[PDB]
């Protein structure tokens, strides 16, 4: 999981 | 009410000038710190497999782009793994950022972890053996350093624990990096997820900010050694009211301005769930915004910097350039808009 | 998690809007607010009866200056007593000093009281009805306050009980005063007192300060309709180490730019034991200090606007004149220093 | 890390003396401290006229009932004006309550304040020349104080502010007590209001009272010249869940158990909206609780001593030993209530 | 105001029922726990080896001791390396333990590091991974864990930062420990270093603890599922003011009763560099102080325990039963001094 | 004149007793 | 490999029983 | 007493 990237 | 110094005027001025040269004027951070999962994923959706040699081309294809980035990156910051890869011609990454002028920055943190009797609140670790951790960084070409709370705006959240242990965890971290001569970037992020409103983002800001400055304050934080990485104030992504880019700036500086000592270098934004130019207009309008603004107000992005660039790559090495100059072209914009100049007895005891 | 707004856009503009005139390029605040007991000894040190007479013709004197002190004072404090007397044309003195440009002030806390088991450590009492006085003093001309709360340097002070307990009351008391368009001067005094030097004055400075703003975030404060007085960063009166000024206005600041946020309006300087010579060159290094500045730099003097003014007229009518001029000296070199320009079961529970 | 002692040997004996009698075995508080509004209301619901002489004698009627009440009166609590009233044989109303073996106290707080930028929430004032006021009462013969403050359960409440705030102002207040020799009553009452089960007053009495405690703890305060005075751990008053007594009781001396530190003297329950009898009930399966309970557990009530002397008087003379028997009764009852000694699917058309 | 329970009712009953097994009446804590470091220096005083061999056999000579500890010893804490250790018949430490009615504990801290800005200060680390190395030790047979946090009396010290940070990092530690199964000891150490006296201890000891016990509760600890592992409250050893043992008794009780919640399920006092005989003497004054004491008050000794049974083995195999023989009576001596029922001036040149 | 203990919300049990 | 338990700081008994 | 008059 990433949260920058994903959304 | 007594003063057992943390540091000399030396260790001081050696903070306080990487702090400063990092968030120099038109210039900000790109953040190439995705972990080896994180970037397993970037990989995938551009149909690319997940192979060191792809991470590592990957990464030399945003640290090697021409000259143009050169005014617009004051910092690079790298996963581990990154740290101790060599470019094409030999030269270790670290050298590749330090010749075009850029300090290198390493991501200190070990992730987060649950914080019980919470609802899916978190904390971070990563403090055990970060001491002897960040000497080595140091010596290896690391001059900052990046730690990530995570906060989130809900019916009981951010909760009075979930703010007063992740500001005494940053706080932790903070004072370790500053014992090795490591600036470090005090990342506080609440997240846009939820349907909450501009003036429900501008309050939790206020308040995860305050705590964070206290915290700071009581384990005898050196501010001007310091970089602030926080969300900018924005309605969460689930809200139905439209806001100008304006508006998002006005809660954006008035939150920092109510929160955040003038004694802090800068501050240098995460793009949150932004596209690329919504990225660049409104860290624009921030610094356009017409009240004094007394630190830097500067970029730190991944996504906002890299998005374009990893697409036209596509994993092909024919498309080198190609993937570069969309790189150069957001690297230019975020560097302009940093700037406000961008345009798209038992008694006796 | 949950903002449940304290004031109205319409009442921030107004607490705002007043902070802003009483701290205005080139103006400061005369406090005219001693006690009946404290200016009893100033009448008997100059051989004069302490009558409410002379108590209101002192005042008169200090109040009905000529309009060469009017781009000077942009505030007057006051004592009770005074802001319901009258000058000898029959104008109230809020009147009097209304019509001269300057905004009336009112003291409203009740004194120190001890704190039980401190070395000698006082809190600040006059919350009670807190809330109605200010309703009648806004009624009656006033728009400003003060409340000031005592600190002071020892083996073992401050105390974190003394730096709690006061941030807390002066957070109490200034959410009071915005309830009622009042502006509230938030007043941390650290007194001089003791041997200590620079370096440890700037340090309780720095911790009383992250603390009063802590306080102020956790009562929800609106900053921008507050200022703060706040004594200089100065060596202890028995420390025997000399200092510059350039180093008093360094030392000072530093431990501003550390803890105020840019929010707050301005800094309205006490002048402890300094002479109004000192008081004044002081407040120029300040203002010339060469770092950032995000707040007005001004004063809030009492003594050192008046001493002079009080020796002169000597309790003889005769001296008007002369004590006037004394005072316009004063407020003519103040307002100078505040622009840099001045030169001298159970488990289911 | 310096200790300046707040009190001397003797000033903390007098006070742990102090508390001790108040809590003493078979003993608790008559609160009698209503304001005068509030006495003029009651007066009112048994269609008496509100003046002075039937204040007076409303509260000799309560101070003056027979010697049974002796053993069961620790305590007794009175407003500002009662304090300066006589009983018909012109002795003090400290002095007749001293006489039958209780210790007189006074309300010192001056009501609750609203704190801004919170959701209806409420802090206490009353700290502006409170230790001349207390050096005045101890000299009048009061020994003990009550200072009030309200905590409502809520969507957003009691928020971070009015917990860390109401818990500094009691020990502000608690502090200005010791000083002057009088015992302070640490009130934070958390009200029943609401359709909150019985869990979620429990947690937000744990948190609370471990705010409190550190509250008394930052400001030096002497838990042994202490007493504590909460409500009961229930659901809210609009909950429709149905609990026995003895699940009122466990979860009263759980919450109790986990943030009140032994050296407290004793714990006075208020009656939280209570019948008289439920309100024994309920102290009685406290003290039966089979945990380790190392504070008194015991009464400090207003209306669950006094609603049924207040009707049986209905403002007549000739009525007075009928009221006083009605007090009497419930004084009798409480005082086996706080020993565990007392042996005595209704829905109310009202709700809806 | 709002609960998102940390812990299952069935979680709860595991805790505490572990926790109240390790300090049942007449029960007290082994702790066998020093790094290889320090037991080498303790083979090293006895002019032994320092081999794998000599420390397997040091800590088998102690956990293999005859039926006799059984009701002495509720818990026995071992450093990492002795865990995977097993006894000469090949059973596993963790089952040598158990078979003799022991709970098994874990040392799970990685030691202090300095807090920069004090006067030498530090906090504790070892939170990193802590929740799967939890996981992994209970499955190898701990229930319990042993976290260490320094403090030390001095001219500014212990400082706001310290006692903070430290509080802080204790509750960290103890809400991951009750994700796992696992009981946290508490321990907030306050070194005996220096010349303060009794007073400035005790001081000391309630601002602590008060701030501990204030951390706990933000941090959602059940308490009944916990110990604390303070120092008694002695005056420091360079002080030479001299004290009775009813006064270090009468101090630390005082102390404890002022800032620990009853719901503690127990107190396991350390040592504090006091002699084997002189530490049970202190223990069982303690438990006949006549204040009450609302949790268990036992022992957790290493040194205090294990002092003359390491000089009687010697390094000699042929030794073991005369060195077992020493610690049992150790045992013994303090299983009676944590009921009050044991029955067993100077100056030290070397202190000039 | 608002006296919580006197006119603050009844138990249900207050009811039943005086119904 | 210091150990407080058994490095740290001894009272007048320890001396006193160790003699 | 006055601070601000009495140094």
């Amino acid at each position: 999981w990433d949260e920058d990237w994903d959304g | 009410p007594h003063s057992h110094p943390a540091l000399t005027p030396e260790q001081k001025k050696e903070l306080s000038d990487i702090a400063h040269r990092i968030v120099a004027p038109g210039k900000g951070i790109l953040a190439a710190d995705e972990s080896t999962g994180s970037i397993a994923k970037r990989l995938q959706s551009i149909g690319t497999e997940n192979t060191e040699e792809n991470r590592r081309f990957y990464r030399q294809l945003l640290l090697t782009a021409d000259d143009r980035v050169n005014p617009c990156i004051g910092g690079v910051i790298l996963f581990h793994e990154t740290l101790y890869q060599k470019a094409d011609d030999g030269r270790p990454f670290p050298q590749v950022i330090k010749s075009k002028g850029g300090v290198v920055g390493i991501k200190v943190d070990k992730g987060v972890v649950p914080l019980a009797g919470t609802n899916g609140e978190t904390t971070t670790q990563g403090l055990d053996g970060l001491s002897e951790r960040c000497a080595q960084y140091k010596k290896d070409g690391a001059d900052f350093a990046k730690w990530r709370c995570v906060l989130k705006i809900g019916e009981h959240t951010p909760s009075a624990l979930a703010i007063m242990e992740n500001a005494n965890v940053l706080a932790r971290y903070a004072s370790i990096c500053q014992q090795n001569g490591i600036v470090p970037i005090v990342e506080p992020e609440i997240l846009p997820d939820g349907d909450h409103d501009l003036k429900r983002c501008q309050y939790v800001t206020e308040k995860v900010l305050a705590a964070v400055y206290k915290a700071l304050s009581d384990h005898h934080i050196y501010l001007e050694g310091t970089l602030l990485k926080p969300n900018m104030v924005t309605p969460g992504h689930a809200c139905t009211q439209k806001y100008s880019h304006e508006e998002i700036a006005m809660a954006t500086v008035t939150a920092l301005r109510r929160t955040v000592p003038p004694a802090v270098t800068g501050v240098t934004f995460l793009s949150g769930g932004q596209s690329e130019e919504e990225a660049s207009i409104n860290l624009n309008a921030i610094n356009k915004c017409p009240l004094l603004k007394p630190w830097a107000l500067t970029f730190s992005y991944g996504r906002a910097l890299q998005a374009s660039a990893l697409k036209a790559w596509g994993g092909k090495k024919e498309n080198l350039k190609a993937a570069q100059e969309e790189y150069v072209k957001r690297a230019l914009a975020n560097s302009l808009a940093c700037q406000g100049k961008y345009t798209p007895s038992n008694h006796a005891y």
